[PDB]
This record gives C-alpha cells, sequence and structure tokens, in this order.
RNA sequence: CAGAUCUUGGUGGAAGUAGCAAAUAUUCAAAUGAGAACUUUGAAGACUGAAGUGGGGAAAGGUUCCAUGUGAACAGCAGUUGGACAUGGGUUAGUCGAUCCUAAGAGAUAGGGAAGCUCCGUAUGAAAGUUGCACGAUUUUUCGUGCCUCCUAUCGAAAGGGAAUCCGGUUAAUAUUCCGGAACCAGAAGGUGGAAUCAACACGGCAACGUAAAUGAAGUUGGAGACGUCGGCGGGAGCCCUGGGAAGAGUUCUCUUUUCUUUUUAACAAACCAUUGAACUACCCUGAAAUCGGUUUAUCCGGAGCUAGGGUAUGGUGUUUGGAAGAGUUCAGCGCCUCAUGCUGAAUCCGGUGCGCUCUCGACGGCCCUUGAAAAUCCAACGGAAGAAUGGCCUUGUUUUCACAUCUGGUCGUACUCAUAACCGCAGCAGGUCUCCAAGGUGAACAGCCUCUAGUUGAUAGAACAAUGUAGAUAAGGGAAGUCGGCAAAAUGGAUCCGUAACUUCGGGAUAAGGAUUGGCUCUAAGGGUUGGACAACCAACUUAGAACUGGUACGGACAAGGGGAAUCUGACUGUCUAAUUAAAACAUAGCAUUGCGAUGGCCAGAAAGUGGUGUUGACGCAAUGUGAUU
C-alpha cells in the first residue's frame, strides 16, 4: 500500500507547520537520511552522524567524511574543487 | 576457602608450617571433608572412601592438631 | 477459575476490557509465526528436501506472509516438490 | 542529619549539657537567687539554629 | 514478599548505587551494591576491542599478571592484529618507495 | 527606566556554554616549517563541535623541535576524509584541505579560515558553506585583495594563510527549524538568546517600544548611530528601510 | 488628666456562649490502679491494600532513642499513658561515607587600577622548577656538585569519578562497625622456589592467541576512567505461578488423596562456560560464491572473500564444588527449682512453566541546525638506559607483574524521626518537603475494588433525629417553559463486529455521526514446543472463531469509564505568565522581513584598569527590531 499520497516521511509531522514547510522539511530529510557510497569503498554504506559528519561501516575504510548538512558533496563545493583542480594545473603547468 | 583434590599436595600443605588446625567433618553422605586452616586461605579436601580415610588419617602428621567436628 | 478458562470458559465478549493487541500482541503472534516458519524452513533445508533456491524463495515468501501457518508451508512446499520432479521425469525422455 | 561535623556534634554535646535541672544547693546559697530558670530549652519549642 | 533496602546512605539510583538482589543463609532477601561493569581496552588505530584481555575497571588491572594484560606480539595490548599487519606492511612498503626514489634521484 | 534587556546581555547569564565544545579552531603558530617550507600532518578525527555548525577536524603535527605529536583543530573543509594528509607551509600543493600564504594561491581560489593578520590562526570564512575569494595580489607592498562571505572587499598583507576549500557544512539555513524545540535545542548550546520578547510587548520601564494602548513604537525605529546605551534598539543608523526590489 | 483609633499593665459584658463534626469503627472480658472510653493483655469486628497508615534513607532537627519512676504544667476531653517531666544508659569501621580528584564556580600570588575600604586578574608581560641520568665514594649505595626539559597555589559534589566484606548471631537501646566463621584492598621491607646463563633476559600455535614466572631507565604514544534519549528482541538473578514427597496447623452436618506455613544457600576461590540456557558477537585458518546465497520480530552482509567446516577471545546474577550445614528454618522428646539453658531425635527433597513484574546484561534500530563533562588514578605499547661468574663444577644479578609468608592501615560521622506528632509553616496545623523495594485476584494496566506480609484501630465522647444547613441519592407527567447564560446535575462511556459526511495544508476530521453484541454451562475447529520401531505413546501452553442449551428477554450486571452535531469571532498548532480575584484573543513560537558590524569592528559592561562578555566566535556569525503557521 501507497500509505502517503505525498507528504512521505512528513507523515510524523500530522498537520501542523504548513504544507511548504513540511514539502521543505520532506525533500532535506530525504537527502539526509539516505545511504551513500563511499569514494573509497564502492559500499552504499555512507550514513549522516551530526550534520556534516559521514560515515560507512565495513571491516575495511573506517573513514570519516567532512560532507554538506545533509548531502555528502554539495555542488558549490564540486564548482570549487573544479575551480582549485583547474587553478593547480595552471599553477603547476 | 579453596578445594584441592590432590592427597599429597594436601600432606604437603598440612606439612607446610603455616598450617595450624585440621578439621575432620562427617557427612550423612558417607564423605569426610579435611578442612586445614592456614594464614590466609581455608583448604578442603574431600573423601569418599573410609578405607582412603583412615590411611589418610595415619598419613597425616602426627604433630599437627586436628580435631572432629 | 483458572481451570475453566483453560477449558475455555468466561472468555466472552462481555469479559474483555483490553482491546485485541492490548490482550496479546499481533507483533508477538508474527514474531512467533516467523520463528516457526524460519525453524521448519532450515529443519527441510538442512534435511535435505529442499535446496537452498527452493529455501531462499520460502524465506522470502514467508517474510511476505505468503503462508498462514507451517501446514500452508508444507502443502506449498508439496506442490512446488511435485512439480519439480514432474518436469525433471519430463526431461529424462 | 546523622551527617555531622566535629564542631556540630561539640555545639550540641553543649546545648544538650546546658540543658539540666539545676542542682538545689546552689539555689540555696546564701546571697544566690538561682532558683528557677528560664534557660530550660526544649527540642521541639526553642531551636538552637546551628 | 520480602522487600529490600539500600544497605548504604545513598538513597538514588545513580551509576554508583547499582545493587544486586541475594539470597542468603538465612532466608532472607536483600541488596547487594555492586560495581560498575569493566571495560575491554580498546585499539589505538581502529577503535576496536582488543582480543585476549578481560573487562576491568582500571584499577583492577593492576593486581593482573602481565601476559593478562596484553598479547604475544609486536604492540600487544595496544593495537589489534589487523592494525599491527597494517602497520608493518605500510612501513616495509614506503621504506622500499624512499629507496627507490633515492636509486632513480641517483 | 530599568535596564534594557540589551544592556544586561553584558556577561554572567548570557556567557557562552562552551564545556562540551572540544577546543579552539587556530589554524596553527607560524613557525618557520610553514614560513619557509611546508609541514604535513595527518587528520585522524572528525568531530561535531556543539554550538557550531561545521564539523573540527583533529590533525595530528610532528613536532620540528622536540620528540612529541601536536594534535590541532582545524576547521573541516567539505571533502575532508579521516587519515588523509593535509599540508601547511609556503610550499604546500594547492589542494583541498591544505594551508598556504594567501600571496603564494593563484587569483579567483576558494579559501577559508583566513587570516587578517600575519600569525592570527584564522578570522575570515570560518563559518559553514562560508568562503573567501582571493580577488588579486599586488607585490609591491605585498597586499592582496579578498572578496568576503559579505561581499565586501579586505586587504590583507600576503602572508596570511588559508585552507584551500570550503568550510564543510553545506548550507545548513536551508532547512525550516519547524518547531520552538528545535530554535530550543539550537540556541541552548550556544548561549541564553532564546526565546525574545518583543520590545513593544513591553512596560515603558522595560524597553523604549514599551507602554501604550495600542502595541506601537510610537517614535521612529531607525536610531541615530551615537545613541546612548539602553535607547539604541529598534534599527541602529539605518542607511535605508523597507522592502527594496533590486539594486547593487 | 476623662478623652489624644494616647502608652504600659490588669480586668469585664459578650459567656459557661461560638465551638472542640474532614480522613468508614468500634465492642466484650481480664490485669493494674483511689480513680479506666482512651494504659496493658486476650478475643471479635475493621482500615491502610505494596505509587501503603509498610521497611529505609538525603535535607532539616538534636537526644526526641532505651530502661526505670512521676502524673505539678503540656497532650484545647481524660489519663494509671506520651515525642511531656526526673534519673541513668546508649552511636564501636583499613572494606559504609567524608577525607582523594575535578565540574559550574570561588579564590589567593605576579602585575596593573583605585584617596581608600578594595577591584580586575590565575603562565597573566614573573629569574613562578619537580622529574629523569651517575661525576666523586671505603664498596655493592639516593648526597654534594655536572647540562637540562610545555610541571605546577589552593578551595569547590555525604546523588559526578573512586582500592578493598560477606554470612549467621548478639543488646533494653549499635551493627556490612560488636562476636564467631570465612574473605578482600593498599602500603613497607624482603625467605623460598622453577625458569634461562660455561654466556645472555622461556616456550607453544600455519593464525586469532595461550601459560605459574618469562629482566627492562628516560622519553613518547594508546586505552580505561568517560558518559544522550526512545523502541522492539534475546539471556540471567530475585519475585510471582504450578506438580509431587516430608513436617506442622485449619475445616470436617456433608464433601474436599483438601486448605494454609516451611522446604534457604552470601561475599570470596577453583575448573568448565553456547554444553545444561543464551551471540556467529569480534577475529583467524581451508575454500572461492549467480541457478546468487546467508539471515533478523525489525533488512542488512559477502571476490575489501558468502554459505559451510574447524578454531581463538570476551565469562557471570550460568553449571559442579569449596565456603556449608557445623549455619538458619520447621517439627518432635528428655532434665523440670533447674542452673552457664542444657541434652537427645529427624526433615530441610525431586520437578516444571511464562508476550508475567523489578533489576541487570548482550546484539540491534530510530532522532538531532540537540551528538549528549572534566580530573585524580590505573594499565598497555614503541624504544633501548643499565647489568657481569666459571676450575663442564659449590658460588651470584632478574624472576616478591609466580606462589606463599610478616607488619601497618591514623582522624571525623554512625542513636532516633524523616512526618495527618520528632523538618518548615507561631502548634502534636487536613498545607509543603528529594529518593529506594512494591505480593495475590479481577482487570489492558503502577486505574478503581477486595485480600496476604507489615502497620494502625490515632484523630473529645454519650443520647435523640427540630427547623435551616454541608455531602450524597431518588422522584409520576412535561422536558430548559428556569436562568444573563443548560450554572449544576443527568445522559454517553470498556471491548468486538458493521458504518462513517462537509471541509482539508491530503497528514486529518474520526472514537465523526449512526447501528448490533456482551452472562453461565456443554462442546467443536484452527493456530505451537524434546518424542519408538512417512507414520506418534505422552508431557507441558495460551489464544481466536463457531455451535447448542440455559435464565429475571439479563450479562463492560459492583468498580472502572467519550455526550454528540451545525455555525460565527479570535489565536495557526505544542508551550508560557499576573504565587494569594484576570490562563485569555495576552506572551512566546517556527515562518517572514528590516538594521548594524570584516576585529584599528558591532552591541553590552566597568570608578579605573597592562579591565570583562558576546568570543573555544567570523556574515550559513554576532548583535538590534517589527510581524507572527501554510496559501
Ligand atoms: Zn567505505
Amino acid at each position: 500500500t501507497k500509505r502517503t499520497k505525498k507528504v512521505g516521511v512528513t507523515g510524523k509531522y500530522g498537520v501542523r507547520y504548513g504544507a511548504s514547510l513540511r514539502r521543505d522539511v520532506r525533500k532535506i530529510e530525504v537527502q539526509q537520511h539516505s545511504r551513500y557510497q563511499c569514494p573509497f569503498c564502492g559500499r552504499n554504506t555512507v550514513k549522516r552522524t551530526a550534520a556534516g559528519i559521514w560515515c560507512c561501516n565495513g571491516k575495511g575504510c573506517k573513514k570519516v567524511l567532512a560532507g554538506g548538512a545533509w548531502t555528502v558533496t554539495t555542488a558549490a563545493a564540486t564548482s570549487a574543487r573544479s575551480t582549485i583542480r583547474r587553478l593547480r594545473e595552471m599553477v603547476e603547468v | 576457602p579453596r578445594q584441592i583434590s590432590d592427597i599429597k599436595q594436601f600432606l604437603e600443605i598440612a606439612r607446610r608450617k603455616d598450617a595450624t588446625s585440621a578439621r575432620i567433618k562427617k557427612n550423612t553422605n558417607k564423605d569426610v571433608k579435611f578442612k586445614l586452616r592456614c594464614s590466609k586461605y581455608l583448604y578442603t579436601l574431600v573423601v569418599a572412601d573410609a578405607k582412603k580415610a583412615e590411611k589418610l588419617r595415619q598419613s597425616l602428621p602426627p604433630d599437627l592438631t586436628v580435631t572432629e567436628v | 477459575t483458572h481451570a475453566a478458562k483453560r477449558l475455555g470458559r468466561h472468555t466472552g465478549y462481555g469479559k474483555r476490557k483490553g482491546t485485541a493487541e492490548a490482550r496479546m500482541p499481533s507483533t508477538v503472534v508474527w514474531m512467533r509465526r516467523q520463528r516457526v516458519l524460519r525453524r521448519l524452513l532450515r529443519k527441510y533445508r538442512e534435511s535435505g528436501k529442499i535446496d537452498k533456491h527452493l529455501y531462499h524463495t520460502l524465506y522470502l515468501e514467508a517474510k511476505g506472509n505468503t503462508f498462514k501457518h507451517k501446514r500452508a508451508l508444507i502443502e506449498h512446499i508439496q506442490r512446488a516438490k511435485a512439480e519439480a520432479n514432474r518436469t525433471k521425469l519430463i526431461q529424462e525422455q | 542529619p546523622s551527617h555531622k561535623s566535629f564542631r556540630t556534634k561539640q555545639k550540641l554535646a553543649k546545648a544538650a549539657r546546658q540543658n539540666r535541672p539545676i542542682p538545689q544547693w546552689i539555689r540555696l546559697r546564701t546571697g544566690n537567687t538561682v532558683h528557677y530558670n528560664m534557660k530550660r530549652r526544649h527540642w521541639r519549642r526553642t531551636k538552637l539554629n546551628i | 514478599a520480602q522487600r529490600v533496602t539500600y544497605r548504604r546512605r545513598l538513597a538514588y539510583n545513580t551509576r554508583s548505587n547499582k545493587t544486586r538482589i541475594i539470597k542468603t543463609p538465612g532466608n532472607n532477601i536483600r541488596y547487594l551494591h555492586i560495581k560498575k561493569l569493566g571495560t575491554i581496552p580498546r585499539c589505538g588505530d581502529t577503535g576496536v576491542p582488543l582480543q585476549g584481555i578481560p573487562a576491568l575497571r582500571p584499577r583492577e588491572f593492576a593486581r593482573l599478571s602481565h601476559n593478562q594484560k596484553k598479547v604475544q606480539r609486536a604492540y600487544g595490548g595496544c593495537l589489534s592484529a589487523n592494525a599491527v599487519k597494517d602497520r608493518i606492511v605500510r612501513a616495509f612498503l614506503i621504506e622500499e618507495q624512499k629507496i627507490v626514489k633515492q636509486k632513480l634521484k641517483q | 527606566g530599568r535596564v534594557i534587556r540589551a544592556q544586561r546581555k553584558s556577561g554572567g547569564i548570557f556567557q557562552a556554554h562552551t564545556r562540551l565544545r572540544k577546543g579552539a579552531a587556530q589554524l596553527r603558530t607560524l613557525d618557520f616549517a610553514e614560513r619557509h617550507g611546508y609541514i604535513r600532518g595527518v587528520v585522524q578525527k572528525i568531530i561535531h563541535d556543539p554550538g557550531r555548525g561545521a564539523p573540527l577536524a583533529k590533525v595530528a603535527f610532528r613536532n620540528p623541535y622536540h620528540y612529541r605529536t601536536d594534535v590541532e583543530t582545524f576547521v573541516a573543509t567539505e571533502g575532508m576524509y579521516t587519515g588523509q594528509f593535509v599540508y601547511c607551509g609556503k610550499n604546500a600543493a594547492l589542494t583541498v584541505g591544505n594551508v598556504l600564504p594567501v600571496g603564494e594561491m593563484p587569483e579567483g581560489t576558494i579559501i577559508s579560515n583566513v587570516e587578517e593578520k600575519a600569525g592570527d590562526r584564522g578570522a575570515l570564512g570560518r563559518s559553514s558553506g562560508n568562503y573567501v575569494i582571493i580577488v588579486g595580489h599586488d607585490v609591491d607592498t605585498g597586499k592582496t585583495r579578498v572578496k568576503l562571505p559579505s561581499g565586501a572587499k579586505k586587504v590583507v598583507p600576503s602572508s596570511a594563510r588559508g585552507v584551500v576549500g570550503i568550510v564543510a557544512g553545506g548550507g545548513r539555513i536551508d532547512k525550516p527549524l519547524l518547531k520552538a524545540g528545535r530554535a530550543f535545542h539550537k540556541y541552548r548550546v550556544k548561549r541564553n538568546c532564546w526565546p525574545r520578547t518583543r520590545g513593544v510587548a513591553m512596560n515603558p520601564v522595560d524597553h523604549p517600544h514599551g507602554g501604550g494602548n495600542h502595541q506601537h513604537v510610537g517614535h521612529s525605529t531607525t536610531v541615530p548611530r551615537q545613541s546612548a546605551p539602553g535607547q539604541k534598539v529598534g534599527l541602529i543608523a539605518a542607511r535605508r528601510t523597507g522592502l527594496l526590489r533590486g539594486a547593487a
């Protein structure tokens, strides 16, 4: 059963706080409570702890990543990484 | 309290200087408990055979103080 | 009174003050049923009546609430084994 | 409260000793009019205030 | 049934007021104050508990013999076997990389 | 009248709650290694600092002069992972998480935890998701122009350090708090500034906005810059007011 | 002095009057005594009914605790009685706390202000010094120097951290403190002993790792201490329940192989520990897996090595023992003035059960713009400072992180109440005051009601039911016609089965509204656990559904326990305040917007300051305002 037409994870909030605010929170929490792939282990086991820290379990690669508030990587950081990569190559060459 | 199961070890610990008193306890199940009061621990040996108990008593150091409770 | 209740007395609609879940949790009933079904599936698999593939299929079906009780699972296993034997004997020629 | 300091216990001992009935001979002393005393303290009437 | 009281003047359910019910040889049900559970030492590189070491309070380790507080291996009782093996391999490989870097420089 | 809440916020009750904080996030002392070459440290912990929206990085460095390991409290940049190597110094590579002098970086680079002065150990762009852009350089009397998160332009000496990358923690203000409890929990580990009572809901003895048969300020909320304490409430030295639709 | 609502003191009418009515409740007999409704004993009837009127503590009190006497004053009646009065007695610790550490904080010192009382300040702009090696020394050892290196005041928790004790007994009053027995911790010194050395500081396992020891100075590193909350699952201990046997007691017109009480094993020590109950919990070896498999109640794991097989570790509130039956309990006899209270007999046994209660442990899952102390102290590692047996045999250095043995463990608190009488409220005041344990039945239940253990029967009494009262009930017919106003009361109420509208932010409204059933007895069907030669002999379990019969056409039979619906105004909601007349539409709230500030700064503070907060901060920040969800 679908159990929810559109609210989804925000069904715990009942009818309060407003529809637009609930929708924005729904998108954020969907991003927040998502398993991501470790860029060093290749396993979909990365989970968030305390708004900016992402860890994946297992026997190996117990690394702790510094990421975004609810996503492992943000668009601005990716753009900055590309810009810094470009600048470093120009300086080296 | 510590329990011993070796007859010769009990005899050695009885011949040891710190061994002062020995107690004989007879139970209703035909078992005899030999309890040695050392400085730190009370050592208990359980014997099920009266024939072996008699020889154990004979081989015990006569200079040791042994009482029956 | 306890003997009468064991025999099935004083257990009518007028003698119940709590809800059905309060008197006996459906969660506990489901947990007992799943443990019974998984125990039977393991017993059959280690006995050799079913193979790993049929065991895995029945395990997923039991988790999916396919079988109402042990008897229903046994009948399903018997039908599956009969069809498999039918295919094996058909392919002999 | 059964958890008292040494100073508190000594003060309680002093208060207990300064609560006994007055011997009559001192009151009967010539030129001494001690007689009755209102200094007597009851645990349920006047508190010691530490 | 029998009801119990604290055997000390601490009247609150604190972490230092852990109690266990015992039945004395007088048919008496009463409390017995017990200490907190011990902790197994953790690996310094991965944080995993160390195998072969008992769980005790920090002061209780002073009464144990030396071999009960460690493992007969390099970094025994401080690092796990996997951590020690990884350090050995990493050390050897990097020293080799230094040697080949110097040789290629020369 | 009576002393207002703004004047009462001089300390005491209104002090910061710093029991659970793990340490100041200063970069490092500018030493010979960072001034003439680089120094390699290994990050070993990435932890959450209560009251701060960005993770902190515990990084271990080898003491050049003593047999000892020194642990720092870097402001973790996004993409930083435990066990990686960071390099601090003039000759450090232009890589995310490395600490380099601002004057040695190419124009237009994105940095964080920038120093206003040499040895300041990080002043600018320290909040989560914020960064500083190196606008330009000027060798003659060496000074670097940078762009701050507020959009302002600041001139700094071309020897101040900075961390390549963007501060971790992403965009934290994009999610609604949605609850007074969430706001209460957020500010509990920060200071006693929440909740806030409006001045117009007060009495004249309490606030300049208090009093009246209707909840109204009565006078203009734009107060002069050189106002005495106790009357410097509302919009202090407001250049403009109201809704703006399109400007630089 | 006749006044001043004059001052102090004494004393009247009201007046033998108001009143001494919350918390269900007392009765009979005897003893004592001058005196008995209140004392004591016995019997009966009751209540608190384990979130207690029970047993203990923290704060507070200080002798109220106990014994023996008294009844002058108090116990608003009484008293032979008392928390009252008088005389004496009573608190026993290396293991319980304090003491030790540090938290928020306090606060010396340097230094700087201040006329000054004093203020700021705690490695601060201080020549702020305790730890580590042998240079010399008859000789097998902490004192004079030798160059050091981020040490540093203290106070601050009887609920934080922390070295270590249990059982039985004992007093009129003390018990983890005394006695008997049995243990543990820390510190000090140092008798063996095996190991290894004719030369260096042990071995075993392919590994996880193990042992009776198995040298180790600084320096460095790591770990423990050391940590949130909620939900489900599994295990253990105690309790609850249940089948037999044994001992005693109750009932016995009749029946009941019946009903009730006991049937106990502490710290500590040794060996096993998935067996007997409970991880595949972590790790290791063989092997390489798609037709992918394993697996939890709950969806996680695996070519970064699955399933499977075999191992390693974690190990008690688990098992077998010692302690330890000699203790305790129950029962039954002999001394009979019996004395130090003695002696002689037995039993204390075998089983089971669980969505049960309390505590605890293990593996998990969810939530955070919330990520949930510090220090004392202890342990481990890297590293190698230092050491001296040799005539193949007496002789020494390590092993006292092995085992055993000796000595010491100071000081303060310890009685009692912890409350409808021991604290505070003027009091023996229906008020207030933090916390631990929590039996049986009914019942979802720590609800209400009854009961067991324990406690109490203490609230001045007797007589009679006038008016009016306070509290509780009922009432024919009408059913809000009463009243500003359905104020008050009534009505509904549990559970199961049908059914459920407008509107809506799609989540709700909703238990909407509106209907039916409910007892007892006899049965039936289904849903699960070891099991002898696909069968199958029992034991041990709770549910669900249905049928017949039956009675006062009754049954959530006491208790327990929603009235519902249609609209308007207002506040979005949860939340908060005028303690003692206003709980709201007021405040706050998320949301929205505006303003200042890039540290030589904004805001705030300070008499000053070489001064404090924001700030362990840096525009996704701080500070100052307005409005008040969503659309
Ligand atoms: Zn990974």
